[PDB]
């Protein structure tokens, strides 16, 4: 690209400011939601994350078909 | 951006109305009426006067002694204790009196409340339908609103004393409380077997969701065309204008065929009465002719049948 | 307010909706709250038994004096930890009987070894077995007992309904709030629905279905599962659509029943009056005094095998 | 901060600024204490201290 | 075919896509581009229920009763992946096919009022049934993970799957939002029933009666109620009434499972463990 | 007396079928009533036979309903015959179905969005026989509410944002206080029109009244009135469907398509 | 208090005070009697005194 | 702590702040007082002191 001012000459700077802004917020929000939900990247379980072993034959979770 | 119409930009102010005259021999009405601001936004911005007659009056007298045991049993249930009353206010319930009486009056706090409540509740309603039905008739108007009532009524009944007297007993009544009443709509479902496969219910259902598609579909009809003047339903019903048309020939290109401005209103009354009296017959049935919805409908090829991947081995049947 | 997903397992056909979910943070703070005890060394197989050394033996006759003593420090853990063997044994010697804790453990000991042998159909499908750890959790009472519940106060005057009151016995519902009376004691019929399409003789009462509902929520929360893991909710009297925890329920009820009616009301007499309820009566097990929130207790965790004084023979 | 910092009222008025935290302050103060009384680490009426002298039948263990 | 009075009133213009190509009439209804995209994503899925009709769950359990055709989702264990045809990948197209077809009979909406010269307010509103069906059957899977959540299609299989989503968490009456749509949808049908009534009350007076004006209206809900809303704003409260009854069932919906993973009663006790009481 | 009536048969079953009858019957009554207005149908089976079949479809028409109006205004039957008219437009093309191109000047051609039948010319009357929309200099007992902006004296702008008139008096209705119409005097012709609320934006913030279906340069083809007092219904229709035309017919853009 | 206080009279309604005042003491006045009511101490009507 | 404070009443209505104020501080008793009674070691009814002459 060497003349990609003149893309200010057909849309609203005024306008484009809000919406890139309210976008990018967005997509932050997205992302961020979305590692809490992964198992591997959850920062709220602390840097000293570590569950529960079974010592015997227990399970968490009942069996399903 | 476009006017929609949802809000009232700039509000005018004329004096109040009165409204039209009563013929001889009418009580005047009551109160001097006021104006709201924030009301105007949404409607109109004024608020009263009201009449009220003799029906009107024993109406109310009837439904506040009725709601005044159905609060003093909730209050008496709890020993007195206000701070606990408002506590476990949703929770609090007058409940009707034990299935080892049938049809007979028990002691007080074993139902006997309960019935002069339900009692006097159903006087007061009566005495409404008859006070709807007079203010219709004073104006010269017809009598729709008061059959509505009516079809409201008999579902009322059904639902309260009709089933109740039908069945011999008192304890299949719905209780006056607010988490109670649910509760009696949920143990209804589960004693007579999956309220779901019955096909009034089904109809009734059918209804309510039609009710609400067709308020939809004319409000936002309505309010599309209103820049035609098509608020004024009246006059193009007595002289046909561009907004009639329009709204016809709308939805004549989107789903082949129309209504009226007056039909389309015939259309709404008969969804909505439909919903209560389907609603009415459904329970008249059940207890009576039919035992079981699920195996009814086993029995009349309508419950579909699944691979067999779960089940478990009768403990009665060994 | 919680947030998503969750751990979800399929019960039923796919598109029936039978299906358990769990969420992983309350799934691990409630596993933390009921692991297991590591158990002893096996005692030396061999030399002196109990019928030659020991006078007042009546209920583990026929063991070995090593594997007894091991049995004895073992219960010791599981039951008074903090008081000690003076809890149970008078002082000054190990033979007499003038104290009422030796008399309920004697008692306690033939009701699990009954459990453990004469209702293999309830706690013995995966071999998890019933020790006295699996009750008290090393506490000398346990933490889960009920007694018959009398209910808020009342005028003089009124008479009580039994409901319309909150209540976390029927998990927050305004159901009829004492549901172990009835059913977990006495001897009611739980069955409500009938089995014909056309009415043939079924006058049960509309007030009859809530009282089995509120033993269902009871249930499910002392198992902490919905009402899917056991129905197909659109026939709740199907025993040929249910799953094979259905039967497993059915013969738990009649295992506390059991346990009820023959185990604890006979020590009423003996126990102090501040183990009884206002009734008079005592405190009795209920599904959540083994379960505790779990759908097996400590998860299945096994260490019943390890002890063969739990065993009838 | 900043010495021209009371040119900030040029744009927002005493009067709705005033109600606001006065009405704001209040309403957090009561979120903080209702807070600190459902905690068991930090309810002083009900802490045991100090002593009880308040005798506490049989009871219902269910609930 | 057209009303004595319509010719007016079919211009040419006012369309979206396709311009002159696809501008035209087929007996009473008008096509465009999203009538032939709309249309044959309905055939298609037509033609694709009753082939998964035909096959059937078995080749014992198959049968053409109307009541009992129903066609399932995939298992839990394929997660948002894509199931093979026989074991509920059809389920999946059927939907794909379903979700153009409505979108197309928006968009083919907005081009009728385009044309027409009226507001856009039909299908704003049907918007919000779209949404609500998005919900079900795309937002709550994808948020629980599996596309087995999505209910069946079939006319009585589905409301075993209410059914059972109801009785997961033992008691669904407790849901709030789900208290506030129910008002709201028993709201609106007595809205209904009464604008209908005093309309054609106004409209058919009694025998020898001339026609009722404006003020009649207002003065007989005055004098029964107290109060008289209007001709515009009865019209305005019906249509906000039955789309907060849409989104307030969306919503009660959303937070089943997602957002709340135990019985509906226990969420209350944030009331009963005040400090007041 | 009993709940079988056969092998097979019980009452919930009868009961389903006759409400099946009665919701037949219904839907029949309901569709006859909606065929009281525009039919019978225009198409082209009719004119091919030469004016012989009518198009009704089913089920057919019903007998006529009267109206009475209130002052002496007369009498309407509800299924009634209307002269059929001469459009001013012309097919794009000759196979069925296809649309027709508005002939003339589009804003001034009277088809399309811009199209109205013709009503009656009679104003529309009160309870006490006045007309019942007025502008505010006969109506001097209203007011504007308090705490509002009385847009007396606020600048109309055009589609372009290019400044049409000033607004000079403010039509009300007499039955239900509400404003109507708003009157621009247009300062290219010395003239004054009237102006829907639904075609007009209120900007509160500057006083500004937006105009976004006509441009500011066709303020000065509105139709106008008789008297400078009343309107009647034929002339408020037209009013309103040349506002309408703007929709469609005002830029070249605005026909469309977007690709 | 100083003697002025008087004027607060012309700053409030005298009707509005007087009315609600009585609705509250009233209001107070049943609620105080109830949770007496509401206890096992304070019951008058089932204290059993006198026999 | 400062001598010009009495310039707030040039800003917001004393006919409202007084209202708003005797509401408050009523609405506020009240609260303090239920949760007072709401505890085993505050209820001043319930504690059984001095002594009880009925029976429970
Ligand atoms: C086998 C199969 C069986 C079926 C076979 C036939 C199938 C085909 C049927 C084709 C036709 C379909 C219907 C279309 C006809 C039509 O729309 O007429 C146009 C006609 C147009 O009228 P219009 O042009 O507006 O007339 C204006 C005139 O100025 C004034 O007009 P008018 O006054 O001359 O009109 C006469 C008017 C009568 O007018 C008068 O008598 C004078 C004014 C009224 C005085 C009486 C007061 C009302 C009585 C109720 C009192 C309530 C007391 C308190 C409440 C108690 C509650 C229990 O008619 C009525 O109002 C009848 C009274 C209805 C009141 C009660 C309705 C709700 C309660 C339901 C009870 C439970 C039902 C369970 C089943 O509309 C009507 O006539 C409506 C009539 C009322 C509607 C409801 C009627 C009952 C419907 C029951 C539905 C469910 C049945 C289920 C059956 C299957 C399952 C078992
Ligand atoms: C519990 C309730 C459960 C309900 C279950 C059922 C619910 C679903 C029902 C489905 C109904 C579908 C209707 C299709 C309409 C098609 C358009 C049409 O012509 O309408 C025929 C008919 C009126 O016809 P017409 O205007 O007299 O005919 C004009 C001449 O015949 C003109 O003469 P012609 O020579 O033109 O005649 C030919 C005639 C052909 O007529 C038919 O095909 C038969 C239509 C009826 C079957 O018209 C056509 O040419 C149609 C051409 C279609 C072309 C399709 C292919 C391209 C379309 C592309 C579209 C864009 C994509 O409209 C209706 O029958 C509507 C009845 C609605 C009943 C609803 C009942 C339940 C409502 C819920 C209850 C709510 C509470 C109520 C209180
Ligand atoms: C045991 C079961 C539980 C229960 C479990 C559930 C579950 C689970 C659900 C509900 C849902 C609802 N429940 Mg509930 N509910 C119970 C008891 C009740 C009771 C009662 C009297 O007890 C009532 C009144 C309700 C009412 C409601 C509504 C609030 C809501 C359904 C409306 C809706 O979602 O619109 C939504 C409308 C649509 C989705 C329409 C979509 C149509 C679109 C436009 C597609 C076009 C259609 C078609 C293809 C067009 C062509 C057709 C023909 C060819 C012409 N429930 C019991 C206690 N309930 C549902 C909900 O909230 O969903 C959001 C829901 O999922
Ligand atoms: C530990 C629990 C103690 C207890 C410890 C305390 C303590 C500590 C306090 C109270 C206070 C109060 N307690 Mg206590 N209280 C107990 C038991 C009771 C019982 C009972 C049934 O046993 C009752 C009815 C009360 C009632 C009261 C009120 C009199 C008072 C709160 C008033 C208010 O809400 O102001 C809200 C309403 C307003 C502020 C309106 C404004 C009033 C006007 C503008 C100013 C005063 C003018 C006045 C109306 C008339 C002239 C009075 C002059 C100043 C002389 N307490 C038990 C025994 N109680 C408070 C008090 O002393 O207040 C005076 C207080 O500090
Ligand atoms: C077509 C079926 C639908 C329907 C129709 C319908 N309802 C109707 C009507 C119709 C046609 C009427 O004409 C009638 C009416 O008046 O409408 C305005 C009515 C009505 N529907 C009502 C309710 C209602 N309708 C419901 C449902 C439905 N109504 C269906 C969905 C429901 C639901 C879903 O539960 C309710 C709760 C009423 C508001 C009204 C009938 C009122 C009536 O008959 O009241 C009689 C009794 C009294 C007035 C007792 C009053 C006693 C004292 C005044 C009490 C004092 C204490 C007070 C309450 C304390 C609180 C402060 C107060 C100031 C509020
Ligand atoms: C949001 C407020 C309410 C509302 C509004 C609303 N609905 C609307 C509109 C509006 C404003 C329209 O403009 C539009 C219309 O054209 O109305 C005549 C419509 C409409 N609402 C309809 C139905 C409908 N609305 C419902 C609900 C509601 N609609 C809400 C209560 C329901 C319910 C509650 O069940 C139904 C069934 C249609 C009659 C129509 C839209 C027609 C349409 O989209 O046509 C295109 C599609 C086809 C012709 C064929 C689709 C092909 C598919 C393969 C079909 C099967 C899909 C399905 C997922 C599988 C089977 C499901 C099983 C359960 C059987
Ligand atoms: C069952 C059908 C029974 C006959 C239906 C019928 O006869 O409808 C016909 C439709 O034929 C036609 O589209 C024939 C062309 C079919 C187009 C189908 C389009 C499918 C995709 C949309 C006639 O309609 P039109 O030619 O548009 O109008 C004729 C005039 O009145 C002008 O309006
Ligand atoms: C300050 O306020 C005071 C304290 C004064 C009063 C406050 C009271 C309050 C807070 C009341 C709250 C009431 C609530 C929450 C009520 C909830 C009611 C609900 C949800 C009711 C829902 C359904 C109830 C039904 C359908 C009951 C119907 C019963 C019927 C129809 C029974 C009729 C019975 C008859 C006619 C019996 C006749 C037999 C005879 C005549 C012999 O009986 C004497
Ligand atoms: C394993 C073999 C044991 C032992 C050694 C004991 N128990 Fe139990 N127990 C249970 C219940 C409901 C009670 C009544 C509540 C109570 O009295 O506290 C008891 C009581 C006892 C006592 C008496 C304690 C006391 O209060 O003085 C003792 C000494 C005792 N137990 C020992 C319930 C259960 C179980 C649930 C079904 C099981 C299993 C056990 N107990 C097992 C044991
Ligand atoms: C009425 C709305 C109350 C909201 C606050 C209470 C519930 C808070 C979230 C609890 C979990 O989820
Ligand atoms: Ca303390
Ligand atoms: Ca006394
Ligand atoms: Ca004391
Ligand atoms: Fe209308
Ligand atoms: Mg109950």
């Amino acid at each position: 690209p060497q003349q990609l001012y003149k893309i200010w000459l057909a849309f609203d700077p005024r306008m484009a400011l809000i919406g890139l802004g309210a976008f990018l917020f967005a997509l932050a929000l997205f992302i961020h939601y979305m590692l809490l939900s992964s198992p591997g990247f959850d920062w709220l379980l602390g840097p000293d994350h570590a569950p529960v072993a079974l010592s015997a034959g227990m399970s968490a979770l009942p069996a399903g078909r | 951006p476009e006017y929609q119409n949802i809000f009232t930009a700039v509000q005018v102010r004329a004096p109040a109305y009165p409204g039209v005259p009563l013929p001889k021999g009418h009580l005047p009405r009551i109160g001097r009426p006021i104006f709201s601001y924030w009301l105007g936004k949404i409607g109109d911005a004024q608020i009263g006067p009201i009449y009220l007659g003799f029906t009107g009056t024993l109406s109310i007298i009837f439904g506040f002694i009725a709601i005044f045991i159905i609060g003093f049993n909730m209050l008496a249930s709890v020993d007195w204790n206000i701070i606990q009353f408002v506590k476990h206010f949703f929770w609090l319930g007058l409940e009707p009196p034990a299935p080892q009486y049938g049809l007979s009056i028990p002691p007080l706090s074993e139902g006997g409340w309960w019935l002069m409540a339900g009692f006097f509740l159903t006087m007061s309603i009566i005495l409404w339908w008859v006070r709807t039905y007079k203010r219709a008739e004073a104006l010269g108007m017809s009598q729709h609103l008061s059959w509505a009532f009516a079809a409201a009524i008999f579902f009322y009944l059904s639902l309260g004393f009709i089933r109740p007297v039908m069945m011999g007993s008192w304890a299949e009544a719905v209780p006056f409380g607010i988490f109670p009443h649910l509760d009696w709509t949920a143990a209804f479902s589960i004693r007579y077997g999956n309220l779901y496969y019955n096909p009034f219910h089904m109809l009734s259902i059918a209804f309510l969701y039609g009710s609400a598609l067709l308020f939809a579909m004319h409000g936002a009809t309505i309010l599309a065309v209103s820049r035609f003047g098509g608020d004024r339903e009246i006059d193009q019903i007595t002289d046909r204008g561009t907004a009639a048309e329009r709204a016809a020939i709308f939805w004549r290109w989107t789903m082949g065929f129309n209504a009226s401005m007056e039909s389309i209103h015939r259309w709404a009354w008969w969804c909505a009465v439909l919903t209560v009296i389907t609603a009415g017959i459904g329970i008249l049935l059940t207890g009576t002719v039919v035992e079981n919805w699920y195996l009814w409908a086993i029995k009349h090829g309508v419950a579909p049948a699944y691979p067999e991947v779960v089940t478990a081995v009768d403990p009665y049947a060994t | 307010c919680e947030r998503p997903p969750p751990e979800v397992v399929q019960k039923g056909y796919r598109g029936v909706a039978m299906e358990q979910n769990y969420n992983p943070r309350l799934l691990e703070a409630s596993l933390k709250q009921n692991l297991p005890v590591e158990s002893l060394p096996a005692a030396a197989p061999g030399g002196p038994k109990v019928s030659d050394v020991y006078q007042n033996v009546q209920v583990l006759k026929d063991l070995s004096v090593a594997e007894f003593t091991r049995t004895m420090v073992a219960v010791t853990t599981w039951v008074s930890p903090k008081e000690g063997c003076n809890y149970c044994h008078v002082p000054g010697n190990w033979a007499s009987d003038d104290i009422y804790t030796k008399v309920v453990s004697r008692r306690m000991f033939e009701m699990v070894r009954a459990a453990n042998s004469d209702w293999k159909q309830h706690v013995a499908v995966n071999g998890t077995g019933v020790t006295c750890y699996t009750c008290h959790r090393g506490n000398p009472v346990p933490k889960y007992v009920w007694v018959t519940d009398p209910g808020p106060n009342q005028p003089s005057g009124v008479k009580p309904t039994g409901q319309n009151y909150a209540s976390s016995t029927v998990a927050y519902a305004a159901l009829p709030f004492d549901p172990y009376t009835p059913f977990l004691d006495q001897t009611n019929e739980i069955r409500v629905i009938g089995q014909t399409a056309l009415p043939a003789g079924n006058t049960t009462s509309l007030k009859q279905a809530e009282w089995t509902y509120g033993l269902m929520m009871q249930i499910s929360d002392s198992l902490g599962v919905n009402c899917t893991f056991c129905h197909n909710s659109r026939a709740f009297y199907d025993w040929k659509q249910s799953t094979p925890q259905r039967t497993t329920a059915w013969y738990a009820i009649r295992h506390v029943r059991d346990i009820n009616q023959n185990y604890i009301w006979p020590l009423n007499d003996v126990l102090p009056a501040s183990r009884k309820g206002p009734y008079g009566d005592p405190f009795k097990v209920g599904c959540m005094t083994c379960h505790q929130g779990a759908y097996r207790p400590l998860y299945g965790a096994q260490m019943a095998k390890d002890y063969p004084a739990l065993y009838a023979s | 901060m900043s010495p021209d910092l009371w040119k900030i009222w040029l744009l927002i008025d005493p009067r709705r600024v005033l109600i606001a935290v006065f009405a704001f302050l209040t309403i957090l103060g009561l979120a903080i204490h209702m807070i600190l009384l459902s905690t068991t680490e930090f309810n002083w009426l009900e802490d045991g201290i100090p002593a009880a002298k308040v005798q506490q039948t049989p009871v219902v263990p269910q609930r | 075919a057209m009303l004595s009075f319509e010719r007016k009133y079919r211009v040419r213009g006012g369309t979206l896509i396709g311009g002159d190509l696809f501008d035209f009439w087929v007996g009473p209804f008008y096509v465009g581009f999203f009538g032939v995209t709309g249309f044959f994503f309905a055939l298609l899925g037509v033609l694709l229920i009753v082939w998964g009709a035909t096959i059937g769950p078995n080749a014992e359990l198959q049968t053409y009763n109307i009541w009992q055709i129903s066609i399932a989702p995939p298992d839990l264990s394929y997660g948002l992946g894509m199931a093979p045809l026989t074991e509920g990948g059809l389920w999946q197209i059927i939907t794909i096919c379903a979700i153009g077809a409505f979108v197309s009979w928006a968009l083919r909406e907005v081009e009728i009022c385009r044309k027409l010269g009226i507001g856009f307010h039909i299908p704003f509103a049907f918007a919000f049934a779209i949404g609500a069906y998005l919900v079900l059957v795309v937002v709550r899977p994808i948020l629980m993970g599996a596309w087995g959540h999505g209910f069946p299609y079939g006319i009585l299989s589905h409301l075993d799957w209410v059914s059972n989503v109801g009785y997961q968490f033992l008691h669904f009456h407790y849901n709030p939002a789900h208290m506030l749509a129910i008002t709201f949808f028993f709201t609106n049908c007595l809205a209904l029933s009464m604008h209908g009534s005093l309309i054609l009350s106004v409209t058919n007076p009694q025998k020898g009666e001339e026609v009722k004006t404006s003020e009649h209206e207002n003065t007989f809900f005055r004098d029964i109620v107290g109060y008289s809303i209007g001709a515009l704003a009865i019209h305005r409260l019906g249509l906000f009434l039955a789309l907060s009854a849409v989104f307030w069932s969306a919503v009660c919906i959303v937070i089943s499972g997602p957002f709340w993973t135990r019985g509906w009663p226990e969420w209350w006790n944030w009331w009963l463990e005040l400090p007041l009481w | 007396m009993s709940a079988a009536i056969t092998e097979y048969m019980d009452v919930a079953q009868l009961t389903i079928w006759a409400f099946w009858f009665f919701f037949a019957g219904l839907i029949i009554y309901l569709r006859r009533e909606d065929k009281r207005e525009g039919y019978p149908l225009d198409s082209d089976r009719t004119e091919r036979s030469g004016g012989r079949v009518k198009v009704v479809g089913f089920p057919d028409l019903a007998d006529p309903k009267t109206f009475v109006l209130p002052h002496n205004a007369g009498t309407v039957m509800a299924p009634r015959v209307e002269a059929p008219t001469s459009i001013n437009a012309t097919p794009v093309a000759p196979f069925p179905g296809a649309p027709f191109e508005p002939n003339g000047d589009p804003m001034l051609s009277g088809f399309g969005p811009a199209a109205s039948p013709d009503r009656a010319k009679h104003c529309d009357l009160t309870f006490e026989g006045l007309p019942k929309i007025v502008p505010m200099r006969v109506a001097t007992d209203f007011s504007i509410a308090d705490k509002d902006p009385d847009p007396r004296g606020m600048t109309v702008v055009g589609l372009d944002g290019e400044v049409a008139g000033t607004i000079s008096d403010i039509w009300v209705d007499r039955s239900e206080p509400q404003i109507r119409y708003l009157e621009v005097d247009v300062s290219a012709t010395k003239k004054k029109v009237l102006l829907p609320i639904g075609f007009s934006r209120f900007d509160k913030k500057a006083g500004k009244v937006k105009v976004a279906a006509i441009k500011a340069a066709h303020f000065a083809n509105v139709p106008a009135l008789s008297k400078p007092d009343q309107i009647t219904l034929y002339e408020e229709d037209k009013v309103c469907a040349y506002y309408a035309g703007g929709k469609l017919y005002a830029t070249a853009e605005r026909a469309g398509p977007l690709l």
